Protein backbone atom coordinates (compact mmCIF):
# COMPACT_ATOMS: atom_id res chain seq x y z
CA UNK A 1 0.00 0.00 0.00
CA UNK A 2 1.28 3.41 -1.42
CA UNK A 3 -1.16 5.75 0.32
CA UNK A 4 -1.36 5.64 3.78
CA UNK A 5 -3.83 7.84 5.96
CA UNK A 6 -1.67 9.20 9.09
CA UNK A 7 -4.56 11.63 10.48
CA UNK A 8 -7.50 14.03 10.03
CA UNK A 9 -8.24 17.15 11.92
CA UNK A 10 -12.35 17.77 11.58
CA UNK A 11 -11.48 21.76 12.11
CA UNK A 12 -14.87 23.68 12.59
CA UNK A 13 -16.21 21.54 15.05
CA UNK A 14 -18.94 21.56 16.32
CA UNK A 15 -20.84 23.20 13.59
CA UNK A 16 -23.89 24.21 12.16
CA UNK A 17 -25.83 21.01 10.39
CA UNK A 18 -25.49 23.61 7.13
CA UNK A 19 -22.29 24.51 7.28
CA UNK A 20 -19.49 22.99 5.24
CA UNK A 21 -17.41 20.16 6.30
CA UNK A 22 -14.13 20.82 6.96
CA UNK A 23 -11.55 18.07 6.98
CA UNK A 24 -7.70 18.83 7.21
CA UNK A 25 -6.19 15.25 6.20
CA UNK A 26 -2.57 14.18 6.30
CA UNK A 27 -1.51 11.09 4.83
CA UNK A 28 1.57 9.33 3.67
CA UNK A 29 2.88 8.38 0.45
CA UNK A 30 5.48 6.06 -0.88
CA UNK A 31 6.01 5.99 -4.82
CA UNK A 32 4.64 8.95 -6.54
CA UNK A 33 1.61 8.42 -8.59
CA UNK A 34 0.77 8.16 -11.63
CA UNK A 35 -2.83 9.34 -11.20
CA UNK A 36 -5.00 11.61 -8.77
CA UNK A 37 -6.33 10.39 -5.50
CA UNK A 38 -10.41 10.65 -4.79
CA UNK A 39 -11.53 11.58 -1.49
CA UNK A 40 -15.23 11.40 -0.65
CA UNK A 41 -17.44 12.02 1.63
CA UNK A 42 -20.85 10.37 2.59
CA UNK A 43 -23.29 11.15 4.67
CA UNK A 44 -25.53 8.23 6.68
CA UNK A 45 -27.99 8.37 8.93
CA UNK A 46 -31.54 6.72 9.54
CA UNK A 47 -34.51 7.17 7.77
CA UNK A 48 -37.97 5.66 6.71
CA UNK A 49 -37.60 6.66 2.97
CA UNK A 50 -35.88 3.54 2.60
CA UNK A 51 -32.39 5.40 1.80
CA UNK A 52 -29.35 5.00 -0.16
CA UNK A 53 -26.29 6.75 1.62
CA UNK A 54 -26.20 10.11 0.66
CA UNK A 55 -22.72 10.87 -1.16
CA UNK A 56 -21.64 14.51 -0.22
CA UNK A 57 -18.91 15.64 -2.22
CA UNK A 58 -15.63 14.54 -4.06
CA UNK A 59 -12.37 15.84 -4.06
CA UNK A 60 -9.43 14.95 -6.51
CA UNK A 61 -5.42 15.57 -4.93
CA UNK A 62 -3.41 16.61 -7.92
CA UNK A 63 -0.21 14.99 -8.74
CA UNK A 64 0.72 13.13 -5.58
CA UNK A 65 4.20 13.84 -4.41
CA UNK A 66 6.57 11.44 -2.24
CA UNK A 67 6.37 11.79 1.71
CA UNK A 68 3.99 13.71 4.03
CA UNK A 69 1.49 15.63 2.26
CA UNK A 70 -1.75 17.89 4.11
CA UNK A 71 -4.71 19.37 2.22
CA UNK A 72 -8.33 20.65 3.13
CA UNK A 73 -11.36 18.69 1.97
CA UNK A 74 -14.58 21.29 2.10
CA UNK A 75 -17.28 18.68 1.65
CA UNK A 76 -20.66 20.76 0.85
CA UNK A 77 -22.90 19.90 3.91
CA UNK A 78 -26.08 17.40 3.81
CA UNK A 79 -29.16 18.79 1.89
CA UNK A 80 -32.59 19.11 4.10
CA UNK A 81 -34.67 17.15 1.43
CA UNK A 82 -32.47 14.29 1.90
CA UNK A 83 -33.18 14.21 5.52
CA UNK A 84 -36.28 12.95 7.84
CA UNK A 85 -38.86 15.80 7.83
CA UNK A 86 -40.76 14.70 10.93
CA UNK A 87 -37.87 13.43 13.24
CA UNK A 88 -34.16 14.75 14.42
CA UNK A 89 -32.11 11.93 13.87
CA UNK A 90 -30.00 12.87 17.25
CA UNK A 91 -27.21 9.82 16.36
CA UNK A 92 -25.77 10.15 12.25
CA UNK A 93 -22.23 9.01 10.64
CA UNK A 94 -20.24 10.19 8.17
CA UNK A 95 -17.98 8.18 6.14
CA UNK A 96 -14.86 9.57 4.44
CA UNK A 97 -13.34 7.37 2.17
CA UNK A 98 -10.58 7.50 -0.80
CA UNK A 99 -10.22 6.02 -3.98
CA UNK A 100 -7.34 5.39 -6.47
CA UNK A 101 -7.91 4.02 -10.04
CA UNK A 102 -11.73 4.00 -9.21
CA UNK A 103 -11.18 1.67 -6.58
CA UNK A 104 -11.76 2.77 -2.79
CA UNK A 105 -8.16 1.85 -0.33
CA UNK A 106 -9.41 3.61 2.60
CA UNK A 107 -12.91 4.39 4.48
CA UNK A 108 -13.27 6.26 7.82
CA UNK A 109 -16.23 6.26 9.83
CA UNK A 110 -17.58 8.89 11.87
CA UNK A 111 -20.27 9.14 14.46
CA UNK A 112 -22.10 12.44 14.76
CA UNK A 113 -24.29 14.00 17.48
CA UNK A 114 -26.76 16.38 16.21
CA UNK A 115 -28.97 18.39 19.00
CA UNK A 116 -31.00 21.88 18.44
CA UNK A 117 -29.35 25.23 19.49
CA UNK A 118 -31.86 26.75 21.91
CA UNK A 119 -31.96 25.61 25.37
CA UNK A 120 -36.09 25.00 24.43
CA UNK A 121 -35.78 23.55 21.37
CA UNK A 122 -34.41 20.83 22.61
CA UNK A 123 -37.43 20.58 25.10
CA UNK A 124 -39.80 21.18 23.33
CA UNK A 125 -38.96 19.91 19.60
CA UNK A 126 -40.95 21.05 16.56
CA UNK A 127 -43.16 18.62 14.48
CA UNK A 128 -41.81 19.59 11.56
CA UNK A 129 -37.58 19.95 12.22
CA UNK A 130 -35.53 23.27 11.92
CA UNK A 131 -32.83 22.27 9.43
CA UNK A 132 -31.08 25.84 10.59
CA UNK A 133 -31.74 25.21 13.94
CA UNK A 134 -29.50 21.97 14.24
CA UNK A 135 -25.55 21.60 15.58
CA UNK A 136 -23.93 18.85 14.45
CA UNK A 137 -20.71 17.83 16.42
CA UNK A 138 -18.28 14.96 15.16
CA UNK A 139 -16.86 12.42 17.25
CA UNK A 140 -13.49 13.03 15.54
CA UNK A 141 -11.11 11.51 18.05
CA UNK A 142 -12.58 8.58 17.86
CA UNK A 143 -12.88 7.11 14.16
CA UNK A 144 -12.85 3.54 12.29
CA UNK A 145 -10.56 3.16 9.93
CA UNK A 146 -10.50 0.66 7.15
CA UNK A 147 -8.28 -0.71 4.63
CA UNK A 148 -9.25 -2.58 1.01
CA UNK A 149 -6.22 -4.03 -0.29
CA UNK A 150 -6.13 -2.52 -4.42
CA UNK A 151 -4.49 -2.71 -7.28
CA UNK A 152 -2.26 0.33 -7.68
CA UNK A 153 0.19 1.28 -10.75
CA UNK A 154 0.80 -0.70 -13.99
CA UNK B 1 -15.09 17.54 -9.61
CA UNK B 2 -13.73 20.13 -7.71
CA UNK B 3 -9.52 20.22 -7.16
CA UNK B 4 -7.86 20.33 -3.79
CA UNK B 5 -4.06 21.93 -3.95
CA UNK B 6 -2.22 19.41 -1.70
CA UNK B 7 0.79 20.65 0.33
CA UNK B 8 3.86 18.77 0.92
CA UNK B 9 4.29 19.75 4.35
CA UNK B 10 8.64 19.65 4.47
CA UNK B 11 9.14 22.59 1.80
CA UNK B 12 7.07 25.80 2.37
CA UNK B 13 5.20 28.20 4.94
CA UNK B 14 2.25 26.54 6.98
CA UNK B 15 1.94 28.24 10.02
CA UNK B 16 2.74 31.40 8.19
CA UNK B 17 0.71 30.76 4.49
CA UNK B 18 -1.57 33.02 3.23
CA UNK B 19 -3.86 31.17 1.39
Amino acid sequence: SIVSLLGIKVLNNPAKFTDPYEFEITFECLESLKHDLEWKLTYVGSSRSLDHDQELDSILVGPVPVGVNKFVFSADPPSAELIPASELVSVTVILLSCSYDGREFVRVGYYVNNEYDEEELRENPPAKVQVDHIVRNILAEKPRVTRFNIVWDN
Amino acid sequence: VKRAKLDQTSKGPENLQFS
